[PDB]
């Protein structure tokens, strides 16, 4: 047993494992130790997968990069290739053109729409949705409680629910249950009521089916999803108005159509659902999950309304330590002493492991060794070893300090700075307040529940908080990607149709050293790609990921990462069945693939 | 009684399970919900761990020699197995256990098929494609990265349909949706015929949508349904919307020179 962070770790609890975590991308293996009343006491994430990207890269050129490490993750598609083609040009000193900076944001907030939605939807809602409950619904209630969740979606009448249960019902009587099949439904973790479960599993349907759409503004600009192309020095969708080419004003026209019905979507059942799921565990008391969100939280910063100029990120970044919203840290992605990766705990090796390493300067060998407490063999493990090296996933830390990253860091961020004057943040300020005043007043005043006073301060660092966070950056993704699409077809029409910038496309041109880094506001949180580029090839080539640093384990030092901090604290209803386990990890999104790499 | 399909998830990206539920014809709703029955998927299963598992052994007796094993990713032969870990032991243990009893193999996207990113040069992990492990049992090869959504549901329409693998190429392809080259039906061929190629982005030729070649297209050497199928309900593909084949569906192509260094 040890302290640290304010979390009181103990491992003399009964042992849980959780290998496979479904319903996440890739592979992670969780431990937990609970006490005698099934409260987590120990938490251990271990990333069970590796591939070595970053071993691959070394000797190749800088321009292909982007295609390799896209490959990262056909999840968060394209985010490690923006984060490519934005490190080699900062190393090479390649501006892109205007309409190739708002193409390439549009396809950045697409991604951020279409993660999120099919994250909540079909990853998480199950941890919040009992689907066997849906079949015990009354379609006129479920009716109505669409009407008062969500007023303007058409999709509300009675038979509409009843034709959708019934096909619920016929699935389920066949005895082939399929990704229903071994489920924790009747668990008491489940609080729902019938018709709200109905009306999840409907949108659940609806959103699988309406995903596939928003998806085609990457089509458009990037030939295909999953994995659209990306080029260094701009867009390949060269444009023509009066032209045969692959960007003209009816392919503009497709855009926009696409992007308003995005705004539909989040607005009229994504935000809602989420707004109404939260309301109902606020009440039930399920407040668990904050981890490090209550203190440390991370982002680099994106969406500059001026390309190239930070101070008008619209989701503005930095750092807050110690649960102090009143004084945000620049982060600077180039400092050797800010973003920095330990692998004490890692199957990795450094020739000194006491130390972090700035990703200019970081390495890669794997070392897949187990501690010699481990329970198991090596090929056979039963119980990981959380003293020695116990994952894949590298430990991120900012200045020494174990930080939480993702739409929930920065919500909190974006709300500091709007108290701070920073008027970029306006939105997501708005968002919150109106989000708090529902699930504290409105919601409950609708469904003749009592009515609460959590600040934003006590609701934000929670499970809730972290999955409400997520809806609202989806929401503000596809509101901001509107306003890039006019200011792109402005530029367009003002006369600008350039989509590439090729004056150092070729390697004879480039510095024969230089350094680059390229930083995205992922899905999941901070982004970077760290390039060391020698004779016209990659020297090195570091990424650290959101997933890294949420998902990491302990550090030199001891201390947890998010997820890690997120399960302690949090009581079970069965210690047998990882409801809850999943409810708070999938609220981080984890994608392995990513954390790895 | 619908057909069960026990989806593994090896090292890989999950960019083939997001292709296929961008299918629009069919949709993946209607294959899940009326078609097959997905009985195991890490990405959207109800179940975890012990109960996860147990699934598995479940359909694999109820099931024997009548259900899909269907492949995205692939095993790793280093690190004794455990750069892919699954339940506590490496991942190959896990493929050759519920490949025994399949009545068919599908090996999603190149991953499957060939190695893909990870089995790109040096390959730390040894990553190796489905039928190097598994070489007692039939095995259908679906590659792109990822394969279009419509190719993924048409292999497993026809097989639900017919009880049968649909007719394979020599690699294993099905000819049904590999059997011609992107360049043979590329909307571009009438300017490669007639010489008119791009020679740097957004240069006049890039407006007018010439042949990609000099840039590096691999279209002329690559085998997959883009040119003509095309991508997310036919809206475009790599080429229309501007950028090179980079030959993604062949055996190898991250170790075939740049994506932008031409063919000869
Ligand atoms: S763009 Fe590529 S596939 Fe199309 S005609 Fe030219 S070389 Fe052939
Ligand atoms: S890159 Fe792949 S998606 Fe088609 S156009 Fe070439 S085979
Ligand atoms: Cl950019
Ligand atoms: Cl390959
Ligand atoms: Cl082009
Ligand atoms: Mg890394």
């Amino acid at each position: 047993a040890y302290a640290t962070q304010g979390f009181n770790l103990d491992d003399r609890g009964r042992r849980i494992v959780v290998d496979p975590v479904t319903r996440i991308e890739g592979h992670m293996r969780c431990e937990v130790n609970v006490d005698a009343n099934n409260v987590i006491r120990n938490a251990v994430s271990t990333g069970t997968m590796w591939r070595g990207l970053e071993v691959i890269l070394k000797g190749r050129d800088p321009r292909d990069a982007w295609a390799f490490v896209e490959r990262i993750c056909g999840v968060c598609t394209g985010c490690h290739a923006l984060a490519s083609v934005r490190a080699v040009e900062n190393a090479l000193d390649i501006r892109i053109p205007k309409n190739a900076h708002l193409i390439r944001e549009i396809m950045a907030k697409t991604l951020q729409v279409h993660d999120h939605a099919v994250h909540f939807y079909h990853l998480h809602a199950l941890d919040w949705v009992d689907v066997m409950s849906a079949l015990k619904a009354d379609p006129k209630r479920t009716s109505e409680l669409q009407q008062l969740v969500s007023p303007a979606h058409p999709l509300s009448s009675a038979g509409y629910f009843r034709d959708i249960q019934n096909r619920l019902k016929r699935f389920v009587e066949s005895g082939q249950l399929g990704p229903f099949m071994n489920g924790y439904w009747g668990s008491k973790a489940y609080v729902l009521p019938p018709e709200a479960n109905l009306m999840a599993v409907t949108h659940y349907l609806e959103a699988l089916d309406l995903q596939k759409e928003w998806v085609k503004i990457h089509t458009i600009f990037g030939g295909k999803n999953p994995h659209p192309n990306y080029l260094v020095g701009g867009v390949p969708c060269a444009i023509n108005l009066d032209g045969s080419a692959p960007v003209n004003m009816e392919r503009l026209s497709f855009v926009k159509a696409r992007i308003d019905e995005i705004i539909e979507f989040n607005k009229n059942v994504y935000v809602p659902d989420v707004l109404a799921i939260g309301t109902l565990y606020k009440q039930a008391g399920w407040l668990y999950g904050g981890g490090l969100a209550a203190t440390n939280v991370l982002d680099y910063g994106e969406y500059p309304n001026v390309a190239y100029n930070k101070s008008t990120d619209q989701l503005p970044g930095g750092a807050i330590l110690n649960g102090n919203w009143d004084e945000v840290f620049p982060v600077d992605p180039r400092d050797s002493q800010q973003v920095q990766e330990f692998v004490s705990h890692s199957w990795y090796k450094y020739a000194d492991e006491s130390v972090g390493l700035h990703p200019w300067d970081g390495v890669t060998e794997p070392n897949y060794v187990l501690g010699a407490n481990t329970k198991g063999t090596r090929t056979r493990i039963e119980q990981i070893d959380e003293s020695a090296k116990y994952s894949w996933i590298k430990s991120p830390r900012w200045r020494g300090h174990a930080m939480e990253v993702g739409p929930l860091s920065r919500y909190i961020l974006a709300y500091a700075h709007a108290r701070s004057g920073n008027k970029y943040a306006e939105r997501p300020k708005e968002q919150l307040e109106y989000s708090a005043q529902m699930i504290n007043s409105a919601i409950p005043k609708a469904l003749g529940l009592p009515e609460t006073q959590y600040t934003l301060k006590q609701l934000l660092p929670s499970t809730i908080g972290r999955t409400l966070a997520r809806a609202l950056e989806s929401q503000y993704c596809g509101e901001m990607m509107h306003s890039d699409w006019h200011d792109l077809v402005a530029n367009i029409r003002a006369g600008d149709t350039a989509t590439a910038n090729v004056d150092k496309w070729d390697p004879a041109t480039w510095p024969l050293q230089a350094k680059g880094v390229g930083t995205v506001a992922a899905p999941r949180g901070a982004l970077g790609h760290w390039i060391r580029i020698k004779d016209g090839r990659i020297e090195n080539y570091q990424c650290v990921v959101p997933t890294t640093w949420n998902g990491s384990p302990r550090d030199y030092k001891g201390q947890i990462g998010a997820f890690e901090a997120s399960l302690m604290n949090t009581p079970m209803v069965n210690p047998e069945q990882p409801v809850e386990i999943l409810r708070t990890l999938h609220s981080f999104d984890p994608c392995l693939a990513c954390s790895t790499h | 009684p619908r057909t069960p399909v026990l989806w593994l998830h090896g090292l890989e990206c999950t960019g083939c399970s997001e292709s296929f539920i961008r299918s629009a014809h069919p949709l993946a709703k209607d294959v899940v919900l009326s078609m097959i029955s997905l009985d195991y998927d890490d990405t959207l299963m109800a179940a975890a761990g012990h109960q996860a598992e147990a699934i598995l052994e479940e359909i694999m007796t109820k099931y024997k020699g009548n259900y899909i094993l269907a492949v995205e990713g692939n095993p790793p032969l280093n690190q004794d197995g455990m750069s892919c870990i699954i339940g506590g032991r490496p991942f190959i243990e896990q493929l050759k256990y519920v490949a025994k009893d399949a009545k068919a193999i599908i090996s999603w996207g190149s991953c499957a098929s060939w190695g893909c990113v990870q089995a790109a040069k040096p390959n730390p992990t040894q990553a190796t494609p489905v039928h190097k492990v598994i070489t007692d049992k039939p095995i259908i090869k679906v590659p792109g990265c990822p394969p279009i959504a419509e190719v993924m549901t048409g292999v497993i329409t026809y097989m639900l349909t017919f009880d049968r693998i649909p007719e394979l190429d020599r690699q294993g392809r099905p000819k049904m949706f590999y059997s011609q080259r992107i360049h043979d039906k590329c909307y571009r061929r009438p300017h490669f015929d007639a010489g008119q190629f791009v020679e740097e982005w957004d240069d006049e030729s890039a407006r007018k949508g010439f042949c990609l070649y000099k840039m590096g297209c691999k279209g002329p050497t690559t085998y997959n349904a883009c040119s003509t199928t095309r991508w997310n309900e036919g809206t475009s593909f790599p080429i229309q919307s501007g950028h090179g084949c980079i030959g993604c569906s062949e055996d190898g192509f991250w170790d075939k020179g740049s994506f932008y260094d031409r063919l000869t």
